[PDB]
């Protein structure tokens, strides 16, 4: 009975665990500041597993110490056990305190322990029934802290849903909880609500219902950073199909930035697939130093190669990374964008083409482009000088396309534009990190001088005069 | 009662506005006080200076010097003094009658 | 695509969508036709005719390929495809002289009949008296306008000046 | 006119005297004595007759500044 | 061997000299201190790490 | 009188909109840029002391040693200082004194 | 006579690691030379651990009576070393107990035991009096780090050694600290640095325990190629005594350098495919060996390009005794890259050089290095703020 | 902290035998797929008879 | 059975939420003001501290009763000094490096001790240290 022993030695702790986590949760309505909530939620993850039936079956049973309609709505959902030896009565609440009912802040949790610990067993059906009621439970209620409780309640909500594959009824659900967290000012919630509304719209591909709701709804700023990533992802997206790269690129390179930085790897291997499409689709070049990582590498090895045959400027090359995985690209929801790139593939070939030959050939352009006919490189070579991809002309009763003579960078303007961006932004950085700075609430003015220390030199100083003049 | 508690946040909230107007203007205000006590500490420097030499630093604001009188004083520093050039054996002028490192 | 779950699957359903695809790419909502297209499964974007002739076509049109953008109207996969190609049409023609004044600086005048995708040689005298070409003696269009350079004679001093104010502004306006 | 203007503020908050002991308990710090007799004048002032502790708090190390 | 900067042109058999501007020193100063500043920053990114 | 005393070191409007000499310019921007290029090398130095050293030698160690975090805030202030008023100036006068 | 035997102590043997790396190798994994060697110094040295990652990783057949026995022997050297140190600390002085831990770490090092190595060294060190001897077990920490490619190691080793060397002017140790350094930058791409630490102990090499001088000599050669201009290359090397001595018996390095030095360009370019060759093969240079060439192919086309307005292409396909296509195409990738100072008239075969102003080039890093730093910058307030 | 168990973390099935580990101012230009410079060579000496 | 109750807990919440902004933003700049007006009330009583005379430097002799200690100062010979409240007789050893009140000569600080006479008589003896590894044969 060695795995029993030990079980139990690792569920007594576990419930200490819980009980410490309910007793934050307790002072932190007592001390009325929410924030005490966060530290309860902070430990969540790892509770999330840290848990089994016998440790959900003495929450709920030692933890309500009221059987009231909740005791008969989870406790048939979860398995008992048996006339264990070890019969340790977990009844934190004695009294007075076991005859009151229980805070919603703190019920809510121990619900959202017993849906987590539904969906680890898939009970997604009871894992919804029990989500239902727990969303009743905290939209009757109207408390400032039970928000910070409430929306990752929320993220739970849609997720239980996530696995019954329907996210269409939670929608209004979630429509509806938006409105009235934001009528609230809840930051942390309409953050939330938000990106679980922004995931279930990109679930099915409605990129513009997406694009309306983040142009008319406002990100709270002092969100989370673990929502921010999300926002900033979703938002990415968005502006990726919507042909916005510059703003996309912006908003993956600052979700990357907050993202966690040792955990999350599934996010981190999505946003960077979705960032080298990007950095490709705006002509940039992706940094070869993420595709060494050692959990990115076999996720982005056909990122790799599609950014190789893409920098090489070779329609024939990207055709074939295409025709080798495409599958995997519509797996991973970037196919889309991914056609798109054979324009840039044959932009920074002709980028390439005009670097590096003064005068070529319309049929050598074509053959290194690996197009049809010359005839057709004649007009892609053309939109390129209009664009102003490449600066060139054309000669066509010659044939051929000569190349401008480089003019002196350094010479122009752009230095100093780029320079204004780098100063600009490093001016920011000193200004945001000098307002990071707190000083603790020290009891100032007393590194002064002493009262009694003082009157002594008064004393003293008084004997001075009294004796050196006489 | 809602209404007098309404009432009462609304009067907080403006004082609390009218309070951070106060902390910005004293300030602003304590800024050029800084600067005008920084050059009136300045009298402290002024001659007849006599010299000593700098041998050890105790702490931060207080150091032993060497006076030319003969006489070696556990004296202060002044706040002002530019503790990279108080290397050993450094000449530094001190107050006549305080022998203050100033 | 909202009650397809009892709805059987359409015959005419990726006809029509891909009309409006092309309907889109016909009056330059380009962006909203990449969010309309990604309502599109995967598969038939790159396997069902209807939806593949659309797409490569704004391929062929944001690439430059304008002989294939001209082509494709030879092999429409419907007969309801015809008309939008119409309303293309007139863009890309409009859009290839624009390629020629920046990028040609002179091309004959029977030169540009397979660029232009003109049937008539009249048909060049009325486009050219629109787009106010300067036909030359040697039937060469004179295309000089490059000397509107980015205008680099003019230092704008202004800005500039706006951009270093702004350096001093976060340098002493912290406090 | 600071020392004044430091009183001033007690004839307008006596009715909440509550509230001195808050907009003044900086300026009982301040590096001007003159700001620091009419914080303690104010206080006096506007908690007159009050008994305030916190006014009271304020002013007991008050009575060992250095200016006389 | 860097002797003196021209090119030979062999089409017309001509020596081109070119008076050649000197190196900027406040680049390569400016380089090399962002490489030792960067430096800074990971002894910083230690500490930060470390402490925190 | 105290309108007439604020006069005193009050610069003249010729030289607000006064260049510096562009070549003594450049020689003072090269040679304080290479000054903070040892300033900075010293600097990684300080970091990583200041990492294992004692809190009693915060300001000990610091007296007789120069501070190359110090010089570096010198360095910086100077040349943000003189460059941005040069650049600000010359773009004034290009506008000012214009031949159009 | 006396030269190998003035080297520091052969532990690890880098020739391990070298034959290690080719067994790494796909096209030398079945060499019968290569393992018969490894597995005779495995043998005499009785390399448990090292026997133990072999097949492990290569995937071998561990030979269980040879395992056995060479388990044994270390089990009872360790044992006969733990004894010694028993007794050194009980009736020796402490000179004698460091000597002990001093052959235990020695031992642990020499049969591949990298952790236990380094703490036995770790440990002899922190009560070695000797500021030498210090710095001998810096150096043993030095090679060890080589031998497994320990960035972490080598770099905080390679401080600590500066440092000692600075305390004490042992100026045969810097020399001796100034190869492992060169051999370490070779090793990390950093072949500026590395030549010129070759080339100032080039006369002072006395690491017989890291190369032979033939082979020092050698990548003196190969590094000062890359990283050095025409001048410097004629003065240090080109004209270098002890260097062209050493040359005299390697005809392949010596044609090398001076077909590059006299512009025999085809010359070069063969000598370039058998340095390859030679590069792909050593564990040093096997990460570069792609990236030295190619910088070496640019090198040769910037030179010949260099001293002339205008060249045919014919010109430069007859000059590399290659095709006409294979210049066009290696040029264009390198202008493209911004490698090169010219541009080619594919219409008329010419390539037209350019004379970009230096300030360019200093704006285009400036750019990218105060890049890296910013994100260093923004990445660490990130890590700050949470 | 609040992880992102919510995207689909795909397998890393990676080569934890220090694939890369090295740390130089890597380029995309030595990721070119191409055979090497001897190969290249051989292949262009005897394209002239050579 | 509420009326406006919603209306006014609204309200009350709307302004709660400014109310908290703007109070941690006031205790934020409190600290700022407080920091830079202790800088300027230190700064003001410098000047008077720095014409406090300075105190002598004495080395310890011995520890007597009473609190007592034989001093030497500097120029001026021995003297028998009291202790200052706040010094511990038990620290006051043989040969220390002591800070004495201008006029009551008063033992008010332990300076850091002097250069240990074994020290300084092998700081000019200077002998060349050495190790067994720089000994040969």
């Amino acid at each position: 009975a060695a795995a029993e022993h030990s079980q139990r030695e690792l569920d007594t702790v576990t419930l200490e665990d819980i009980k410490e986590h309910v007793k934050q949760l307790e002072k932190a309505v007592s001390g009325k500041e929410p924030r005490f909530v966060l530290r309860a939620l902070r430990m969540l993850p790892s509770t999330s597993r840290r848990l089994n039936h016998y440790v959900l079956y003495k929450a709920v049973q030692g933890f309500f110490t009221s059987n009231n309609a909740t005791r008969d709505f989870l406790l048939p959902f979860l398995e008992e056990p048996m006339d264990t030896e070890a019969d340790l009565q977990f009844r934190p609440r004695t009294g007075k305190a076991a005859s009151t009912p229980l805070l919603p802040e703190v019920e809510a949790y121990l619900q959202l322990l017993v849906v987590i610990f539904m969906m680890n067993s898939k009970r997604y059906k009871e894992a919804q029934k029990i989500s239902d009621d727990l969303m009743q439970k905290i939209s009757t209620q109207n408390r400032r802290a039970l928000d910070l409780v409430a929306a990752k309640c929320y993220y739970y909500h849609a997720r239980v849903y996530e696995f019954l594959d329907k996210l269409d009824v939670v929608r209004s659900f979630l429509h509806a909880r938006l409105r009235t967290a934001t009528l609230r000012h809840d930051a942390d919630g309409q953050a939330t609500l938000l990106n679980l509304l922004l995931r279930n719209y990109l679930h099915y591909s409605l990129y513009d219902q997406a694009e309306k709701l983040v142009s008319k709804s406002v990100f709270p700023e002092q969100a989370n950073n673990n929502e921010w990533a999300r926002y900033l992802y979703y938002t990415g997206r968005i502006k990726a199909i919507q042909l916005e790269y510059s703003e996309a690129r912006r908003t993956m390179t600052n979700a990357l930035r907050k993202a966690p930085q040792h955990t999350a790897v599934g996010f981190k291997q999505t946003v960077h697939k979705l960032l080298i499409v990007v950095e490709l689709l705006l002509g940039e070049i992706p940094d070869r130093l993420q595709f060494r990582q050692p959990s990115l590498k076999r996720s982005l090895m056909p990122y790799f190669l599609l950014t190789q045959a893409v920098r090489t400027g070779n329609l024939a090359k990207f055709n074939q990374v295409l025709d080798q995985f495409g599958e995997k690209f519509q797996a991973d929801g970037t196919y889309t964008l991914i056609i798109r790139l054979r324009h840039n593939v044959i932009k920074t070939g002709v980028r390439m083409i005009s670097l590096s030959y003064s005068r070529i050939s319309l049929a050598d352009i074509a053959q290194k482009l690996q197009l049809d006919s010359p005839e057709d490189a004649e007009f892609i070579v053309a939109k390129a000088i209009r664009d102003g991809v490449i600066e060139a002309s054309i000669n066509h009763e010659k044939g051929y396309v000569q190349s401008k003579e480089m003019i002196d960078i350094y010479s122009t303007r752009e230095p100093q534009l780029a320079f204004h961006q780098r100063i600009s932004f490093c001016l920011d950085i000193h200004n945001m990190s000098v307002k990071a700075m707190r000083f603790p609430p020290k009891s100032y003015n007393k590194d002064l001088e002493s009262a009694e220390e003082r009157r002594e030199r008064e004393q003293q100083d008084l004997e001075f005069a009294k004796e050196m003049a006489e | 009662d809602l209404y007098s508690r309404y009432k009462k946040l609304q009067q907080e909230l403006e004082f609390l506005e009218v309070q951070e107007e106060y902390i910005k203007d004293e300030q602003k205000n304590l800024k050029k006080e800084f600067l005008h006590a920084q050059e009136e500490v300045k009298r402290i420097q002024s001659i007849p200076l006599v010299i000593g030499q700098f041998l050890e630093a105790v702490d931060q604001n207080t150091a032993i010097v060497g006076s030319t009188t003969g006489s070696n004083y556990y004296v202060r520093i002044l706040s002002t003094i530019d503790r990279e050039l108080l290397k050993p054996n450094a000449s530094v002028a001190l107050h006549k009658h305080s022998n203050a490192l100033v | 695509f909202d009650y397809k779950e009892q709805l059987p699957e359409s015959a005419y359903m990726h006809q029509l969508l891909g009309l409006n695809l092309l309907f889109l790419l016909s009056q330059n909502r380009v962006a909203e036709f990449h969010t309309e297209l990604e309502r599109l499964p995967a598969k038939d974007i790159q396997t069902n005719v209807y939806i593949k002739h659309p797409v490569s076509l704004e391929q062929y049109l944001m690439e430059g390929s304008y002989n294939k953008v001209f082509l494709a109207k030879g092999n429409i996969p419907a007969e309801s495809y015809t008309f939008f190609i119409d309303i293309l049409l007139d863009t890309i023609r409009d859009e290839i002289a624009g390629c020629i004044e920046k990028a040609y600086e002179k091309i004959l005048f029977t030169e540009a009949t397979r660029i232009l995708f003109f049937n008539t040689p009249k048909k060049m005298t009325d486009y050219a008296k629109k787009r106010g070409w300067v036909l030359g003696p040697n039937n060469y269009y004179s295309f000089a306008s490059q000397q509107q350079k980015p205008e680099d004679t003019t230092i704008p001093s202004t800005e500039l000046a706006k951009q270093v104010i702004e350096y001093a502004r976060q340098l002493e306006m912290i406090v | 006119v600071r020392r004044a203007a430091v009183e001033s503020l007690g004839f307008i908050l006596f009715r909440t005297p509550e509230q001195c002991p808050s907009v003044v308990s900086l300026l009982s710090e301040s590096y001007n004595p003159h700001v620091r007799y009419g914080a303690a004048m104010a206080l006096g002032i506007c908690c007159a007759g009050t008994g305030n502790k916190e006014a009271i708090n304020l002013l007991e190390p008050m009575t060992n500044d250095p200016v006389n | 061997d860097k002797k003196f900067h021209g090119i030979l042109d062999q089409g017309e058999g001509v020596l081109i000299i070119f008076d050649e501007p000197p190196v900027d020193k406040t680049y390569e100063a400016a380089l090399e201190t962002i490489q030792n500043m960067s430096k800074v920053v990971d002894s910083l990114y230690n500490k930060a790490k470390k402490l925190t | 009188e105290q309108k007439m005393l604020l006069n005193l070191h009050k610069k003249s409007w010729m030289e607000g909109l006064t260049l510096q000499d562009y070549s003594e310019h450049c020689k003072h921007n090269e040679s304080v840029v290479k000054e903070m290029l040892e300033l900075a090398k010293n600097y990684n130095k300080a970091v990583e002391e200041e990492d294992k050293m004692t809190p009693e030698q915060l300001a000990i160690k610091n007296v007789g040693k120069q501070d190359p975090k110090r010089h570096l805030e010198e360095h910086v202030d100077v040349l943000m200082t003189s460059n941005i008023v040069q650049c600000l100036a010359a773009m004034l006068d290009t506008v000012v004194f214009k031949l159009i | 006579e006396n030269l190998e035997e003035e080297g520091l102590p052969k532990n690890p043997d880098l020739r391990i690691a070298q034959l290690r790396f080719l067994l790494s190798l796909p096209e030398h994994r079945g060499d019968a030379a290569v393992r018969d060697e490894l597995m005779a110094a495995v043998r005499d040295n009785n390399m448990a651990p090292y026997y133990e990652a072999l097949c492990k990783s290569l995937d071998w057949q561990i030979d269980v009576d040879l395992l056995n026995k060479m388990k044994k022997a270390n089990e009872d050297e360790l044992k006969r070393l733990d004894e010694e140190l028993e007794d050194a600390e009980k009736n020796l002085g402490e000179s004698e107990i460091r000597d002990a831990m001093m052959a235990k770490a020695e031992y642990l090092c020499r049969i591949g035991d990298k952790e236990g190595a380094l703490t036995a060294f770790r440990k002899t060190y922190d009560k070695t009096v000797a500021l030498g001897h210090r710095l001998d077990i810096v150096f043993y920490l030095l090679r060890i780090g080589l031998f497994y490619m320990d960035n972490d190691l080598i770099t905080r080793n390679t401080e600590k050694a500066k440092s000692l060397i600075e305390e004490g002017g042992d100026w045969d140790r810097r020399n001796r600290l100034k190869v492992y350094q060169g051999l370490y930058c070779v090793a990390i791409r950093d072949f500026k640095q590395a030549a010129e630490l070759f080339l100032d102990t080039v006369s002072t090499f006395t690491s017989y325990e890291l190369m032979d001088y033939k082979t020092f000599v050698t990548y003196t050669v190969y590094v000062s190629m890359i990283a050095l201009e025409r001048p410097d290359l004629r003065e240090k090397v080109i004209k270098g005594a002890e260097i062209l001595e050493v040359l005299h018996s390697l005809p392949a390095v010596r044609q090398y350098l001076f077909s590059l030095y006299e512009c025999r360009y085809s010359v070069f370019f063969q000598s370039l495919a058998v340095v390859e060759q030679e590069m792909k093969k050593d564990w040093l240079f096997a990460p570069h060996y792609r990236y030295y060439v190619r910088e070496m192919r640019i090198h040769a086309y910037s030179q010949l390009l260099e001293s002339y307005r205008s060249l045919t292409l014919g010109y430069m396909a007859e000059a590399f005794g290659v095709g006409v296509e294979f210049i066009d195409q290696e040029l264009s990738r390198f202008i493209a890259a911004g490698r090169l100072h010219c541009k080619i008239d594919k219409v008329n075969e010419i390539v037209e050089t350019n004379r970009p102003d230096s300030k360019n080039w200093q704006y285009q890093e400036t750019i990218k290095k105060g890049d890296l730093l910013l994100n260093r910058v923004q990445k660490l307030s990130r890590v700050i703020n949470m | 902290d609040d992880e992102f168990e919510e995207f689909p973390a795909e397998d890393w099935a990676g080569l934890d035998e220090d694939e890369d580990a090295h740390v130089w101012e890597d380029n995309w230009d030595d990721d070119n797929v191409e055979d090497d410079f001897s190969n290249q060579l051989r292949a262009e000496l005897e394209k002239h008879g050579y | 059975g509420s009326g406006l109750r919603q209306y006014y807990l609204s309200k009350i919440e709307e302004l709660q939420l400014i109310v908290n902004d703007k109070s941690q933003n006031l205790r934020r700049l409190q600290a700022q003001r407080n920091e830079l007006n202790a800088k300027v009330r230190l700064l003001r009583e410098e000047l008077q501290l720095l014409q406090e005379q300075g105190s002598y430097v004495g080395e310890v002799v011995r520890a007597m009763d009473k609190k007592k200690v034989l001093v030497k100062v500097h120029p001026e010979g021995k003297f028998v000094v009291d202790v200052d409240k706040n010094i511990d007789i038990n620290d006051v050893t043989p040969n220390c490096r002591v800070a004495l009140r201008n006029d009551s000569y008063t033992l008010h600080k332990i300076l850091p001790n002097k250069v240990d006479p074994l020290v300084s008589l092998m700081m000019v003896e200077k002998v060349p240290d050495s190790t067994y590894e720089m000994i040969g044969g």
